[PDB]
C-alpha cells in the first residue's frame, strides 16, 4: 500500500478494489526471506558439537596459521577469511522497501568454521561420522594417501617434502585472492543484481503510465474526481505490475541461490567431513582433504588435492 | 513407529505441498469478486444497466483483471513444479544409491556409516528408512607410524600400531581388536632411519618356530 | 515507521503475545528489549541459552517458557564440547550400535486444469 499509494487516502480506498495482489506479493517475499536463513543452516550447522580450535597451529610440520582465527584481531578471523570479507538504504526504505537481518549473525557462522577446522585438524572425519577421534596429523595424511592409490610409507619418507609443499600452497592462496579482484565476483554478482532490482523498482514510481501525472496529490488537486479515477487507475496498475515483476524475479533468483546452497552443503559433507571418490567434485587431481572458510553471503572451500608429476617411460606385460 | 507418531511435524514437507496447492485455487476463486475499476463484478449487470458503448469497456476491466489473475496462478506453479522436480530428481537418486546398493558420500543415505536402506510409501512422496553403523566407547592407546625390526621399517598393512600401555599390537580402525605383529601382517620399506616417530619392537616370523 | 509482528506460541496452550516494531525505536513506539531487528515489547530478556524456537533475527530467539511466560534470548549454536588432539595417541571404539534415521522428501503435486 505504502509503495503504490503513499499517504494517500483516495488511492489507499481505491487499490481495496483490485482483489488480493498486495496480499499475495507478501505471502511471496516471506517465502523467500525465510528460505534465505534455511539455507545457511544446512551449509554451516552440521555439526551439533562446536569443538574449540587447538592451543597449536603447527601439526607435524603442517602450518594451519592461514585458515584458523587470528587472535590478534577483533573480528578473530583467520588470515585468508579476512581478505574475503575485505574485497567482498534511506532511498529505498522510505518507498516501503526495507530490508531484514539474518537470523545467525557473521560471528555465529564464525564459530561454526572454526569447529569444523578443529574437528578436520584433530580428528580427521571421524566426527562427521561419529565421536570425534584424535589422531597424530601425520597419520591422518597417510590414510588420505591410502585412499588414493598410494602406499602410506611414500608419505613417512616425504614427510618434511611434502608439510614444505602444502605450506608453499596456502601462502599462494592469499596472494592470488589480494591480487585478483574478480576472483569473488561471483558474490559480488548476487549483491549486484539484488540492488539492481530494488532500485529499479524505485525509478517506476517516476513513471507515469499513460497517466497525466506521476504524483496523485497533484491529480486529485486539479482534476475532477471522474477524470482524476482515470488517471489514477493507470498509476495503480503500472506500479502494482511494477511489484508484481519484482516478485517474480526474486523467485527465481531464489530458486539459483537455494540450488547453489545445496550444492555447497554437499560438499561441506562430501570434501570437508570425508575423503571424496568423485573426479573433479572437490578439486582438480587427486583429493586429500577439504578446508571452509566463511564468506559475505556464502562460502570458500580450500581443496588440497594430489598431483602426479615427472612421468617416465617404461615396457610393460600383463603377466610373467 | 513411535516417532512418526508422536512428532507429526516429521511430514510436514507433505503438508506444505497440498497446503500451498489447495490455497493458490481458493486465492485464485476469491479474486473473481473484485471489481478491477468497474461499477460491479457481476456481468449481467454491467449489460442490464449500461448500453452497449459503456458496457464493453467496464466488462473489458473485468476480462483484463481475470486474466492476469490466471496467469499469476500459472507462473506460480510453473515455480513451484520446478522445486518438486528437483526433490523427485534428488528422491530418484537415493533409490538408486541408497536402496539399490550402498553409498560411500557421507551424509548421503543418513548419519553415520552407510549399510542398507527401505523405502516406504507415502501421500505425494517417498519415505527412506536409512541403517546406519555407529562406533562407541572409544579408548585411548599410544601409537606409532612404524616399528623397527632388524635395522628395518615395518609398516601395516590394513590397520594401525596401539600400545596397551606396554606390549604393541596391530589393529583395525574401526573396530579395536589387537592382534600379536608378524610378518604376514606388515610390509617392509625403507630403513629405521627416516621415519619420524618410529619404535623398537620385535615383529613375529610363524615359520622359524617350525624350522 | 515500521512493520508490526505479533510473536505467540500456539492458541492450544497459551494467549500470551509479545509484539515486535520492526526497525523502530523502544522511545519511538510510544519488558522493553532492544534489538537490531527492532524493539521488542512484552518477553523478558534471559542471559541463558537454548535452542532457536521462534526466530526473531540477529541471533535472537523468542520461547513460551516456565509461572508460563514469553522470553527471548540469545539461540545456541551447539553443544559446547572439545576434541583431544595429540601427536602421540588415538582413539579406537570398542563397541558400535545400529541406528535407523528417516527422510521424507515430496515428490508430486496435485494435477489441475482449468477452463479459462
Ligand atoms: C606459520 O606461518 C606463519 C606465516 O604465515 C609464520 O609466521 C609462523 O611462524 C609459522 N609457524 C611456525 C611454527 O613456523
Ligand atoms: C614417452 O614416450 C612417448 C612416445 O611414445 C613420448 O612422446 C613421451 O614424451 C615420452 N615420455 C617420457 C617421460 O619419456
Ligand atoms: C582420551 O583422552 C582424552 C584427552 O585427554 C580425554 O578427554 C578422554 O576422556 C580420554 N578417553 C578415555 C577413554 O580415556
Ligand atoms: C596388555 O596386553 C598384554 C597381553 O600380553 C597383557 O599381558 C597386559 O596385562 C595388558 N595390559 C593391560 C593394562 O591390560
Ligand atoms: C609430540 O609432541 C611433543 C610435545 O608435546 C614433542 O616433544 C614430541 O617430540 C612430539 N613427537 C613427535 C614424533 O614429533
Ligand atoms: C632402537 O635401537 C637402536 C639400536 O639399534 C637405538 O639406537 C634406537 O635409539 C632404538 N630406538 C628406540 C625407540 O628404542
Ligand atoms: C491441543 O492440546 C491437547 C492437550 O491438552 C492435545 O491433545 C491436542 O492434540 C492439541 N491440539 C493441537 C492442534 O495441538
Ligand atoms: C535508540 O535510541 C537510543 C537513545 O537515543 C540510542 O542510543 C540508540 O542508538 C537508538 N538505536 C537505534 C537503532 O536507533
Ligand atoms: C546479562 O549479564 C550482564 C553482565 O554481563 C548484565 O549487565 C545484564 O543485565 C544481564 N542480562 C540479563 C537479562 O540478565
Ligand atoms: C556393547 O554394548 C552392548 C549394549 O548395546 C553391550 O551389551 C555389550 O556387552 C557391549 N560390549 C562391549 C565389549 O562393551
Amino acid at each position: 500500500t505504502m509503495y503504490i499509494c503513499g499517504d494517500s487516502t483516495e488511492c489507499s480506498n481505491l487499490l481495496l478494489q483490485y482483489g488480493s495482489f498486495c496480499t499475495q506479493l507478501k505471502r511471496a517475499l516471506t517465502g523467500i526471506a525465510v528460505e534465505q536463513d534455511k539455507n545457511t543452516q544446512e551449509v554451516f550447522a552440521q555439526v551439533k558439537q562446536i569443538y574449540k580450535t587447538p592451543p597449536i597451529k603447527y601439526f607435524g610440520g603442517f602450518n594451519f596459521s592461514q585458515i584458523l582465527p587470528d587472535p590478534s584481531k577483533p573480528s578473530k578471523r583467520s588470515p585468508i577469511e579476512d581478505l574475503l570479507f575485505n574485497k567482498v538504504i534511506c532511498a529505498q526504505k522510505f518507498k516501503g522497501l526495507t530490508v531484514l537481518p539474518p537470523l545467525l549473525t557473521d560471528e555465529m557462522i564464525a564459530q561454526y568454521t572454526s569447529a569444523l577446522l578443529a574437528g578436520t585438524i584433530c580428528s580427521g572425519w571421524t566426527f562427521g561420522a561419529g565421536p570425534a577421534l584424535q589422531i597424530p596429523f601425520p597419520m591422518q595424511m597417510a590414510y588420505r594417501f591410502n585412499g588414493i592409490g598410494v602406499t602410506q610409507n611414500v608419505l613417512y619418507e616425504n614427510q618434511k617434502l611434502i608439510a614444505n609443499q602444502f605450506n608453499s600452497a596456502i601462502g599462494k592462496i592469499q596472494d592470488s585472492l589480494s591480487s585478483t579482484p574478480s576472483a569473488l565476483g561471483k558474490l559480488q554478482d548476487v549483491v549486484n543484481h539484488n540492488a539492481q532490482a530494488l532500485n529499479t523498482l524505485v525509478k517506476q514510481l517516476s513513471s507515469k503510465f499513460g497517466a497525466i501525472s506521476s504524483v496523485l496529490n497533484d491529480i486529485f488537486s486539479r482534476l475532477d474526481k471522474p477524470e482524476a479515477e482515470v488517471q489514477i487507475d493507470r498509476l495503480i496498475t503500472g506500479r502494482l505490475q511494477s511489484l508484481q515483476t519484482y516478485v517474480t524475479q526474486q523467485l527465481i533468483r531464489a530458486a539459483e541461490i537455494r540450488a547453489s546452497a545445496n550444492l555447497a552443503a554437499t560438499k561441506m559433507s562430501e570434501c570437508v567431513l570425508g575423503q571424496s571418490k568423485r573426479v573433479d567434485f572437490c578439486g582438480k587431481g587427486y583429493h586429500l582433504m577439504s578446508f571452509p572458510q566463511s564468506a559475505p553471503h556464502g562460502v570458500v572451500f580450500l581443496h588440497v588435492t594430489y598431483v602426479p608429476a615427472q612421468e617416465k617411460n617404461f615396457t610393460t606385460a600383463p603377466a610373467i | 513407529q513411535d516417532s512418526l507418531s508422536s512428532t507429526p511435524s516429521a511430514l510436514g514437507k507433505l503438508q506444505d505441498v497440498v497446503n500451498h496447492n489447495a490455497q493458490a485455487l481458493n486465492t485464485l476463486v476469491k479474486q473473481l469478486s473484485s471489481k478491477f475499476g468497474a461499477i460491479s463484478s457481476v456481468l449481467n449487470d454491467i449489460f442490464s444497466r449500461l448500453d452497449k458503448p459503456e458496457a464493453e469497456v467496464q466488462i473489458d476491466r473485468l476480462i483484463t483483471g481475470r486474466l492476469q489473475s490466471l496467469q499469476t496462478y500459472v507462473t506460480q506453479q510453473l515455480i513451484r513444479a520446478a522445486e518438486i522436480r528437483a526433490s523427485a530428481n534428488l528422491a530418484a537418486t537415493k533409490m538408486s544409491e541408497c536402496v539399490l546398493g550402498q553409498s560411500k558420500r557421507v551424509d548421503f543415505c543418513g548419519k553415520g556409516y552407510h549399510l542398507m536402506s527401505f523405502p516406504q510409501s507415502a501421500p505425494h512422496g517417498v519415505v527412506f528408512l536409512h541403517v546406519t553403523y555407529v562406533p562407541a566407547q572409544e579408548k585411548n592407546f599410544t601409537t606409532a607410524p612404524a616399528i623397527c625390526h632388524d635395522g628395518k621399517a615395518h609398516f601395516p598393512r590394513e590397520g594401525v600400531f596401539v600400545s596397551n600401555g606396554t606390549h604393541w599390537f596391530v589393529t583395525q580402525r574401526n573396530f579395536y581388536e589387537p592382534q600379536i605383529i608378524t610378518t604376514d601382517n606388515t610390509f617392509v620399506s625403507g630403513n629405521c632411519d627416516v621415519v619420524i616417530g618410529i619404535v623398537n619392537n620385535t615383529v613375529y616370523d610363524p615359520l622359524q618356530p617350525e624350522l | 515507521f515500521g512493520g508490526v509482528s505479533v510473536i505467540t506460541p500456539g492458541t492450544n496452550t497459551s494467549n500470551q503475545v509479545a509484539v515486535l516494531y520492526q526497525g523502530v525505536n523502544c522511545t519511538e513506539v510510544p519488558n522493553v528489549f532492544q534489538t537490531r531487528a527492532g524493539c521488542l515489547i512484552g518477553a523478558e530478556y534471559v542471559n541463558n541459552s537454548y535452542e532457536c524456537d521462534i526466530p526473531i533475527g540477529a541471533g535472537i530467539c523468542a520461547s513460551y517458557q516456565t509461572s508460563q511466560s514469553i522470553i527471548a534470548y540469545t539461540m545456541s549454536l551447539g553443544a559446547e564440547n572439545s576434541v583431544a588432539c595429540s601427536n602421540n595417541s588415538i582413539a579406537i571404539p570398542t563397541n558400535f550400535t545400529i541406528s535407523v534415521t528417516t527422510e521424507i522428501l515430496p515428490v508430486s503435486m496435485t494435477k489441475t486444469s482449468v477452463d479459462c
